[PDB]
């Protein structure tokens, strides 16, 4: 319980939702990134990416 | 009224003059309601000295002080001033009557309110007024109770002089001599019957 | 605010008899580094002490006096 | 704050929402409320100016008359990105700006 | 809604949400935006259960981005609901299509420097409708915590004559008639015990005048911050003289609330108590006129009824028992002071709702990048109008469209103008109250209008009143789908526009009213579909 | 159509605890409210309501000299069993011309509390138009007739609208014939 | 409990010491209930001193004598001994309260009975029992009504020979003389606090 609590309730990459619009929240749900752990960074990535 | 439906299961008892209703120290077991007559509520000290707490007239309850609490002794003597046709209700049944109808209790509590007012007045008269003002308030109040006749300009009372002794609770020589002091001051005219201007 | 307040108290206390103002100023430590007592209005002016109470009271009525209490009244709400 | 156009400005002019006029110029209007003495103390001046007296407006105009102020947009590349115009007091939340600059 | 679509509006308004289900056959008991109650039929109703089939409902709420949440119906009761239908709209949906913005007039012109660079001009009349005017629910709070000097208590007591300007008021007083209250007033009066301070002669003389008893429980009341035009719409809480006034009055409030709660919820049950006697005989006139309580002494027979005399008595027991319970809990919980928990002495909650008329600085736009800042609201008489006298909602600068190259907005515009073309026809058919035959004729003429429309309907399927519901629900607008790359052609919109009797290119002579004249050339006219934003001068200044 | 003042259970700006209808949507449901006044040119109404159900104009403490033409003109709704509602509505008399915005732009006066100011979309002046004809006098055929298309609510005689207008213009221009 | 029910209809004011809550001559619209504190009733004289008729503490109603009749003027003054919290309603709300629920009026009636009783004893004593005996009845009744500390060998009271006197009716140096007689009679001890041994 303590684990599945901690992790469901502590993370990067999870945050409050864009509620202003059903479009914004689907395309928030239809959204992709190249960042995070194991990912890129703005300063490291270039134009090719 | 309630009086007749009451009377049909006879508790109404017709008492002759003086016949003592309450002996204080009896255990409280019955409420009354005076249907006819006048009553003396009175007390005694152990050395025979006696004082009247109040007269109680028709329309009034005797003995209500025990209805509220278990197993009390009656607070005063209650003795008939004259021939009294008197109701009796037992407490455990009169409380059922309260449960059935508290409308009576409004009039009842209004009477009690007037009784408290006059009792506080009497403590004031005792602590703070000498004999003269007490019997002025007497003869004044006597000039308002509904038995008084009119004497063309002024009020009239002729009760010769025994019942006042028992109302105000005093001697009679002093009543006389100050009835005379008021006669000098031109406020009463008494020769046994005192005319309150 | 503090500057205006104590300037106004200087301006109010400036107009008394010298004894009233001086016992008040020094007795409440106004304008120096001391905590003066009426034991010391005793020990200094005259060993009289309680007349200093009746001098302070007179000065307060002289100075509350709502032709003067209103520069004080903005400070009621402090 | 956000900017919009002043088509009827003269060259020397610029808008000023009087709210911020007041906020930046409270010491002048306070000194001037003490000078006139309506606000006899700074408790009085501050409460009077929270309550926005009618005189706070005319005296804001008085103080602001002939009282230049600067204007700066980011990025300040060269000298003329920042200039100094004369105020024009408005109750329009958008700054008005002489279109040629 | 949007008049011009692409076809994808519906499934997105849907798949951002979910659906519902039904219950046994019956008669619809109670009708509402969000709830329905049904009563199940007697034969369907099992004898044990009452079978009041009831449904659930919807309400308001804030957003993560301080905007409004709610749901409403697009439907009626006593109509068949095909499965998968939208029974209740959303913040941005209506009958199951998207709704991001509003449909209204446009004309593309310069104007006296008011649409100089990308700015927007607009009539006064659109905010008389408030149709862009809108809301922002905001939040406010009170943590009531443990204080060493004692718990922060909810109370508010005040010396210092009037605790001023209350001195100057009329008889009424800022709580003025009908509990009226200004900006700045208190909502939740919390006090905090106070320490002591340097005992200077002035203030000590002041609290020798007024003399706040002892411990001097400092003020911490939760107030209206300065200038608020919002709505302190509700309070949740999370667990002196006027102290006692306010808290026993809170008790007045709460017991009246909950005595109401009682009296409704048990006046329900008193029907069955009575009736349960009337089963097993009938006291057909012996029941009622004698006082209701004394009926168990009426009709009584052998085995199975005394059990229900006592079930009846058990109701008489359980219910007044639960009131005794709730009374204990509620009365003590209002009677208690604040003394709650570690750090949680308590927490009180507030949220706002700010709604007022729109004004310069707000940023408006369409659906092709076509931004715009506001710079004035234009009186209507000061809008461009036509010989019809009918003035423009908004004026736009066409300074940039060649350099912006958003020609889809142009096409959007034309296909919107033609659509008001059909909406006015139905309008006139409404005020003129056409016969069923004509409604049928014109409306089926409307649906089968396009060149080779993929999508097809007949109205003879429907009855008359269904066409009446149909025409009584369409009047805010029927939409159209221009799929994106399967979009429309110049030929279609031009045929469609002249079907509206309008100009082929929708270019119409416009009159100023500052002098009444005509301008030189005609102007493009037609209706665009535009978007408000959260990027407001409100949210910027 | 003038104004509203809301004062009810809680604090009084302005919808509180069991109203669907936030504030501008109750007032916009009062804009289309139709009131006729007959004797006077000025009125103030009041309302109090409570408990679950639609809050309408029939519950209004109508003044006796006021003709409410729609008692079903919806106002608000009550949701919670606990919810209850008390407010006041300022029906018409106005003065001058359209809305609140320009009104307070005129009005330096600031008014006590409760008062929620409203845009004026009115009553017996809805839309207008006109037409200059050529009057036929036998010779002076280029003379002009006018024809004024007027559109209202009821509640105004248009000839009265027109007489009032001409008297008004006479009296304005007293400032230019009698006064310079 | 039903007190909570009563207070729940009320509107509770704070009142600090010396506050004259009720005055004689004004008109009756409010029934009072003492949430907290202790108060003193009074009557005044046409030229002279005043009389406390009795003292009232937490649990009592005030005002009720007006309750039962319309247009009744207030009978006495009632001054706060301590800072009080007073639960107030108007009489019309009280008539509503009577019809809604019993059992406040019953407690009120039992209290009214008790008060008529002890003022009757006061009058018996004012008339029969002498001032030393009035002190005896009073210091007896006070040994039955507590505020005391119950001193481990003996009994005490915080009396400065002023509340005993005013309950009874006398002056100061004289009752000094008598309680010292009582001391020499081994009946009393006092220095600021009297020890009724
Ligand atoms: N002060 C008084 N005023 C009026 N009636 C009294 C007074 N004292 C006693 N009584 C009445 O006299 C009765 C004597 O016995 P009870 O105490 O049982 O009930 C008493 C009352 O009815
Ligand atoms: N002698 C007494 N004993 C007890 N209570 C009294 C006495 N005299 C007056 N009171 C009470 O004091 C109150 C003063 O105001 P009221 O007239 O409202 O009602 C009075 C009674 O409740």
């Amino acid at each position: 319980s303590a684990a599945v609590k901690e992790f469901f309730g502590s993370s990067q990459l999870s945050q409050f939702m864009d509620q202003n619009n059903p479009l914004s929240e689907i395309t928030h749900k239809r959204r992709i990134s190249a960042l995070g752990p194991g990912g890129l960074t703005r300063e490291r990535a270039g134009f090719e990416v | 009224p309630t009086l007749e439906w009451f009377l049909s299961h006879c508790h109404i008892h017709k008492y002759p003059s003086k016949s003592t209703l309450i002996h204080q120290g009896e255990k409280a077991e019955t409420l009354y309601y005076i249907v006819k007559g006048s009553v003396a509520v009175l007390i005694k000290d152990e050395e025979g000295k006696e004082m009247i707490l109040s007269y109680l007239n028709q329309g009034d309850f005797i003995g209500e002080l025990g209805l509220f609490e278990e197993g009390q002794e009656r607070s005063a003597w209650v003795r008939a001033k004259t021939a009294c046709e008197v109701a009796e209700i037992s407490y455990k049944k009169f409380r059922q009557l309260i449960q059935v109808n508290p409308d009576i209790l409004m009039r009842l509590s209004a009477q009690m309110a007037r009784r408290l007012q006059v009792t506080s007045e009497k403590v004031g008269n005792l602590a703070f007024l000498d004999v003269t003002g007490r019997i002025a308030q007497t003869l004044l109040n006597l000039a308002k109770q509904p038995d008084a006749m009119t004497h063309p300009d002024g009020m009239q009372i002729k009760i010769t002089r025994q019942e006042i002794g028992q109302i105000v609770g005093c001697s009679r020589e002093t009543v006389g001599r100050i009835l005379k002091m008021l006669e000098d001051q031109n406020l009463i005219s008494a020769h046994g019957k005192t005319i309150v201007v | 605010t503090t500057e205006s307040l104590r300037a106004a108290t200087h301006d109010v206390l400036a107009g008394l008899t010298a004894r009233e103002a001086k016992v008040l100023r020094m007795r409440f430590g106004i304008d120096m580094n001391t905590d003066y007592t009426l034991e010391e209005v005793g020990k200094q002016f005259d060993v009289t002490r309680e007349r200093i109470r009746q001098i302070e009271a007179k000065a307060l009525r002289k100075l509350r006096h709502p032709s003067r209490s209103e520069v004080l009244r903005s400070f009621l709400d402090d | 704050s956000v900017i919009t156009v002043g088509p009827y400005l003269r060259l020397h002019q610029c808008g000023l929402p009087k709210k911020m006029a007041l906020e930046l110029f409270k010491p002048f209007i306070y000194g001037k409320l003490e000078l006139r003495g309506l606000a006899t103390t700074i408790k009085a001046a501050k409460k009077m100016v929270e309550r926005e007296e009618a005189v706070v407006w005319d005296i804001l105009d008085e103080v602001i008359r002939e009282h230049p102020v600067l204007l700066n947009r980011a990025p300040t590349l060269h000298r003329l990105g920042i200039q100094a115009f004369e105020p024009v007091l408005i109750e329009g939340k958008a700054i008005q700006l002489h279109p040629l600059v | 809604k949007p008049l011009v679509g692409t076809g994808m509006e519906r499934a997105v308004a849907v798949d951002s949400g979910v659906t519902a289900v039904a219950k046994r056959g019956g008669v619809v008991q109670y009708v509402d935006a969000s709830r329905i109650v049904i009563k199940v039929n007697e034969d369907e109703m099992y004898p044990g259960e009452a079978g009041i089939d009831i449904y659930n409902l919807t309400k308001y709420t804030r957003s993560n981005q301080n905007t409004c949440i709610n749901q409403m119906p697009c439907v009626s009761l006593g109509e068949p609901v095909e499965r998968g239908d939208v029974l209740a709209d959303g913040p941005s949906t209506d009958l199951g299509e998207l709704a991001l913005g509003q449909n209204m007039r446009v004309a593309f012109m310069p104007w006296n420097g008011y649409n100089f660079e990308d700015s927007i001009l607009v009539s006064e009349r659109v905010v008389q409708e408030d149709r862009f005017t809108t809301i922002h629910i905001q939040e406010l709070a009170c943590v009531s915590r443990d204080t060493k000097l004692g718990p922060e208590e909810i109370t508010a007591d005040i010396p210092n004559v009037g605790e001023a300007a209350l001195s100057k008021l009329d008889e009424s007083g800022i709580v003025y008639i009908g509990a009226e209250v200004t900006g700045g007033d208190i909502l939740v009066g919390k006090v905090t015990p106070k320490g002591e301070t340097q005992l200077t002669p002035e203030e000590k003389l002041l609290r020798a005048i007024f003399g706040e008893k002892a411990s001097d429980v400092k003020d911490s009341s939760l107030r209206v911050p300065n200038g608020v035009s919002g709505t302190v719409i509700d309070v949740q809480v999370f667990t002196d003289k006027r102290a006692l006034e306010i808290e026993e009055m809170q008790l007045k409030q709460a017991k009246k609330d909950l005595s109401e709660e009682l009296q409704i919820l048990e006046a329900g049950l008193f029907s069955r108590i009575r009736a349960v006697l009337v089963a097993g005989g009938v006291e057909a006139e012996k029941l009622d006129k004698l006082p209701r309580d004394r009926w168990l002494e009426l009709g009584l027979t052998d085995e199975e009824k005394q059990n229900q005399l006592e079930q009846l008595a058990e109701q008489y027991d359980e219910l007044k028992h639960e009131f005794e319970k709730k009374l204990e809990a509620k009365r003590r919980k209002i009677t208690q002071g604040d003394d709650l928990a570690p750090g949680v002495l308590k927490i009180v909650k507030v949220y706002l709702a700010v709604k007022r008329r729109i004004q310069p600085g707000d940023k408006m736009a369409g659906r092709h990048g076509n931004k715009g800042v506001i710079s004035k609201i234009n009186p209507i008489e000061d809008m461009p109008y036509d010989e019809n006298g009918t003035p423009v909602d908004i004026v736009l600068n066409p300074l940039g469209v060649p350099s912006r190259m958003n020609i889809g907005q142009i096409l959007e515009t034309h296909l919107g103008m033609a659509a008001k073309g059909i909406g006015d026809k139905i309008n006139a058919m409404l005020k003129q109250q056409q016969e069923v035959a004509k409604l049928r004729e014109f409306i089926q003429r409307a649906y089968d209008l396009g060149a080779d429309v993929r999508q097809k309907v007949d109205l003879s399927t429907f009855s008359d009143e269904e066409v009446m519901r149909l025409a009584e629900n369409l009047r805010k607008g029927m939409p159209i789908a221009t799929p994106v790359f399967d979009g429309a052609k110049e030929a279609e919109i031009k045929e469609l526009l002249k079907l509206g009797d309008l100009p082929t290119s929708g270019q119409i002579r416009l009159y100023d009213g500052r002098t009444g004249e005509q301008f030189e050339r005609p102007v493009t006219v037609g209706y665009m579909y535009m978007l408000k934003l959260n990027h407001l001068v409100d949210d910027k200044m | 159509v003038t104004e509203v003042e809301i004062d009810g259970v809680l604090h009084e700006y302005s919808t509180k605890e069991g109203v669907q209808e936030d504030i501008l949507e109750i007032l916009l449901n009062l804009k289309g409210l139709a009131v006729r006044v007959q004797g006077k040119d000025e009125v103030i109404l009041t309302l109090n309501k409570s408990g679950i159900g639609p809050v309408t104009a029939a519950d209004i403490t109508h003044d006796g000299d006021v003709e409410i033409v729609k008692p079903q003109h919806v106002i608000c709704h009550l949701t919670d069993e606990n919810a209850s509602i008390s407010m006041r509505i300022k029906v018409q008399r106005g003065r001058g011309y359209v809305p609140a915005s320009t009104r307070i732009h005129s009005e330096e006066d600031e008014r006590p509390i409760g008062r929620l100011l409203v845009d004026a979309c009115y009553s017996p002046v809805e839309r207008i138009a006109y037409n200059v004809e050529a009057a036929r006098v036998e010779q002076r055929t280029d003379l002009d007739k006018l024809v004024i298309e007027m559109e209202t609510n009821g509640t105004i005689d248009p000839e009265e609208a027109i007489r009032r207008a001409a008297t008004i213009l006479a009296e304005q221009l007293e400032a230019f014939v009698d006064l310079r």
